[PDB]
RNA sequence: GAGACCGAUAGCGCACAAGUAGAGUGAUCGAAAGAUGAAAAGCACUUUGAAAAGAGGGUUAAAUAGCACGUGAAAUUGUUGAAAGGGAAGCGCUUGUGACCAGACUUGCGCCCGGCGGAUCAUCCGGUGUUCUCACCGGUGCACUCCGCCGGGCUCAGGCCAG
RNA sequence: GGGACCGAGGACCGCGCUCUGCAAGGAUGCUGGCGUAAUGGUCACCAGCGACCCGUCUUGAAACACGGACCAAGGAGUCAA
């Protein structure tokens, strides 16, 4: 039979989640998707220079014409936004991935972002909705290779 | 423990054989080969044999495989039980050696 | 007033009848030659019927119902021991069953026939479950696997086995388990543990 | 037999359907070089040796001109070639013997350890051998008289570019 | 020799589903079969390119009719006494345990089963084998 | 007191804050909204940090039942994996490739020889019930007969696809 | 003489013939292969050919007009005399 790719273990890894957060959901998953697979000091200083107006975010998926920089000749997409909520409510969930690697014990230095997924929160009842988001996180070390020893003949 | 050491002289005995001979066996009309073949791997000095050659071939007994493989000059004796081809099910018997009879049988669940 | 029980039954109802989308209908009762709900196999319709049976001791009887008696249905049937030799076990129902119509007596050798091999499959097969000693056991139930289930990923985490073996590993360098110029480790590693 | 038909399972009719011999073709005649075409022999050029029943055919090489023994083959499976050998000293009652059916063909510690492994070839019997060497005695030495046949059965065929079968006279 | 008895081969005329028009483009229509009755459709009229209907032409050989691939007949089964009643046409039908029958009552069935040569559609279930 | 009634878009508008909340100057109009668990045992304590939020850890049979709470469909959406594509593609017939899944006849009967044991064997004894000639027990034994079991020997029948 | 497709039925019964049995009211014989896979299913993709809007409602014509963003639940010949 087969069988799927098991989970990283849980003592190599470190998870955050936020739920029902008050911030667009189609500028968090944009903002999530330029950062997944970096490196955890990559991502924090890219969402802080996103919230002091210096490097944009790239809009893909869903894209508005709003902004044509030359910030996205290092992304190959002419349409770039600053988000500044999407980057504080990312960074802050960053952070707290940070500190439970460091209670569980994890290198702070050599963590990658493998996992980022944003979801729909439940809609804000109030002729005018609100799209509030859930954004879920997973950290874990870089993966260690250790040298073979050479075989014995017997 | 002296109630473990009188109950099972054979595990708990003075000195045990150097080199344990292991011989890894699947379920009956199996079809968990390469399943079975990993967990003899995990074991130092153990070989894999199906149980039954064909469909429709002589259907061994574990007691059997035991009384065989002792005579062959095997420590132990494994056999991986499947459920929806998989393995589900260890069961570990000592085959010992000489001619103390083949001891405890321990069987086991593997889940993940 | 044969036909008129079968128009009831047929037509109607009946307790022992059992319907499938397969095409055939069954017959539930235990008096029956063959399990089908046709006219000459009915137990109910026929005033006159004979059937094979057998007994847990093994004995296999052959039951005979007449006319005479249906008013009373607890002295209904004559129960009458078949020999264990075959050939003339065949015989005692020609003997019996005679000037009978050709259906009873052709499904009651029939039925003779498949009870004496289900008792030389039922000792082969039992010969054979003795020697393997394997047994089909129920599985286990679903709120006992939903628990074994919870409680193996709390023990997962509880274990934090990447920790624990690194723990065990320093553990054993430590208090010289290796032994003196390890093939384990680095001589540059082992001069910073002096 | 022993048991009483326990079932309504109806015997079939009586078929009409009586076995004939099988009538071989004219230019399958004691002696004839073959071509096989299929087989693990394929290609390779062979003599033929008795017409057998339903379409089977006893042929040998023989073993030392060009590897093929004692063997069955079917007729569909076989071309025949127009050059024709002579048999002459051939013991007739060799082959008589070799023509027969049961020629060609024929729960313990051994039984279960062996579960898997390949089995070892077998080497040839005694009688083979012996019974080769019998028949091909007289017959390669009618192959040595007529010219450049001996290069020709130990060759293979082929076809080459402008070879058309449905021209080729064999 | 245990097995069915001897058929003659089972030839099924059409192995796929009829489909219900336009089913695959929209999501509230079902694919069960419902037969087009506008006096335009394309299916209803039998252009070529489009959609069959089913049709008493398509109907299995009555020799054949329900019969499983080994040749048997389906029979649901929900207790022991149920496979006692296919006694005398074990060659003919094979027990299909109910879904709702327990693990124990499985075992019961299938160990009767065995002792009747009656051939089981789903003898693995909620069993498994301890030596 | 009842029912061949309805079962939370149903049944009275209202199973619950219901003529309530809300609208209109007013007469009047008038909703939505049930279900944790057996029991709150309704998450102690550590640690992020400004929150209707996490990570550990605990209760419980179960927390993927955590007062967003039985089950938890579809539309719709995100992440991971495979494949494809550039105004293509979608449906029908027919192969091919890859991935995953399944797993074919359920695989047996019959003779001969030796030993062992039970019987429906013995014109054996005793008892019980019966439809009054049929069944069932208890104790005897192996001259005959018949069944099993064990140890040898032999034969036959076996599903499908080719030629 | 060469080739293709097919083998329905299932004790005997009939008409016959080249009569110790036959080609005469429907296929048997022999040999081989088949369980770490015979043989299927589902999805994805490529390929050849075909077709490419549904219900209503008119027309010589639908290439007219009306309805259709999607999904769930509700929803229309009933009951009395
Ligand atoms: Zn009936």
């Amino acid at each position: 039979v087969r069988y799927a790719a098991t989970e990283i273990a849980p003592t190599k890894s470190a998870r955050a989640r936020g739920s029902y957060l008050r911030v667009s959901f189609k500028n968090t998953r944009e903002t999530a998707q330029a950062i997944n697979g970096w490196k955890l000091q990559r991502a924090l200083t890219f969402l802080q220079n996103v919230i002091d107006k210096k490097e944009a975010v790239p809009m893909r998926r869903y894209a508005g014409s709003t902004g044509r920089t030359a910030q996205g000749k290092q992304w190959g997409v002419s349409r770039a936004r600053w988000p500044v909520k999407s980057a504080q409510f990312l960074i802050g969930l960053l952070k707290n991935a940070e500190a439970n690697a460091d209670a569980k014990g994890l290198d702070t230095g050599n963590l990658i972002i493998k996992h980022i997924q944003v979801n729909q929160a439940p809609k804000q009842r109030r002729p005018y909705m609100s799209n509030p988001c859930h954004i879920e996180l997973i950290l874990t070390e870089a993966e260690e290779t250790v040298q073979k020893s050479e075989a014995v003949v017997r | 423990p002296d109630s473990l050491t009188s109950q099972f002289p054979n595990l708990f005995a003075d000195e045990p054989p150097p080199v344990p001979k292991i011989l890894v066996t699947t379920g009956i009309n199996g079809t968990i080969h390469k399943e079975a073949e990993e967990i003899a791997s995990i074991f130092p000095n153990a070989t894999y044999i199906r149980r039954t050659a064909h469909r429709y071939a002589y259907k061994y007994s574990v007691r059997e495989i035991a009384k065989f493989a002792k005579n062959r000059g095997y420590t132990a004796l494994l056999v991986v039980q499947e459920d929806q081809k998989r393995p589900s099910r260890l069961v570990v018997v000592h085959l010992n050696g000489e001619g103390v009879p083949p001891g405890p049988t321990l069987t086991y669940t593997i889940r993940n | 007033s044969d036909e008129i029980v079968w128009q009831i039954i047929n037509q109607q109802f009946c307790a022992f009848k059992l319907k499938t989308t397969k095409g055939q209908n069954f017959c539930r009762n235990e008096y029956s030659v063959s399990g089908l709900c046709n006219r000459q196999s009915c137990p109910l319709a026929n005033s006159r019927y004979a059937t094979v049976r057998q007994s847990p001791k093994g004995t296999i009887y052959l039951y005979i119902k007449t006319i005479e008696r249906s008013h009373m249905p607890s002295k209904w049937w004559e129960k009458i021991k078949l020999s264990q030799n075959y050939q003339k076990a065949l015989e005692q129902i020609d003997q019996r069953l005679q000037f009978f119509p050709k259906f009873l007596i052709h499904k009651c050798k029939q039925r003779l026939t498949r009870l004496v091999q289900v008792a030389i499959r039922m000792r082969r097969i039992a010969a054979e479950e003795a020697r393997l000693g394997e047994k089909l056991v129920p599985k286990m139930a679903p709120k006992i696997k939903k628990r074994e289930e919870a409680r193996e990923r709390k023990a997962l985490a509880a274990a934090k086995l990447e920790r624990t073996i690194e723990r065990e590993l320093l553990d054993r360098l430590r208090q010289g388990a290796y032994g003196d110029q390890p093939l384990n480790c680095n001589p540059q590693i082992w001069k910073k543990v002096l | 037999q022993k048991w009483y038909p326990a079932e309504d399972e109806a015997q079939p009719k009586k078929v009409r359907k009586a076995v004939r011999p099988w009538t071989p073709r004219k230019s399958l005649q004691p002696g004839t070089v073959l071509i096989l075409l299929a087989g693990r022999f394929r290609g390779k050029r062979v003599v033929l040796l008795k017409c057998l029943d339903q379409g089977v055919l006893l042929v040998t090489g023989p073993f030392k001109i060009n590897g093929v023994p004692l063997r069955r083959v079917n007729a569909r499976y076989v071309i025949a070639t127009s050059v024709k050998v002579d048999l002459t000293g051939v013991d007739q009652a060799k082959i008589d013997e070799v023509a027969q059916p049961k020629y060609f063909t024929a729960a313990s510690e051994e039984a279960f350890f062996k579960q898997g492994e390949k089995p070892q070839k077998k080497p040839v019997s005694s009688t083979r051998a012996a019974d080769q060497k019998a028949i091909d005695k007289a017959l390669i030495a009618n192959i040595k008289k007529v010219d450049m046949l001996a290069s020709y059965l130990a060759s293979s065929f082929s076809l080459r570019k402008g070879d058309k079968p449905h021209l080729m006279k064999f | 020799m245990v097995a069915a008895k001897k058929h003659v081969p089972i030839v099924k005329k059409r192995t796929k589903r009829f489909m219900r028009h336009q089913s695959d483009r929209f999501k509230c229509l079902d694919s069960a079969w419902r037969k087009p009755k506008g006096i335009d459709n394309r299916v209803r009229r039998r252009f070529k390119g489009n959609l069959a209907m089913p049709s008493i032409g398509y109907g299995s050989n009555k020799k054949t009719k329900h019969m499983m691939p080994s040749g048997h007949k389906a029979f649901l089964v929900h207790n022991v006494k149920d496979v006692e009643l296919l006694l005398m046409h074990n060659r003919t039908y094979a027990a299909e345990i109910a879904h709702n029958v327990s693990s124990r009552k499985r075992i019961d069935i299938i160990t009767r089963a065995k002792q009747l040569g009656v051939k089981v559609t789903n003898a693995k279930a909620k069993v498994t084998t301890e030596v």
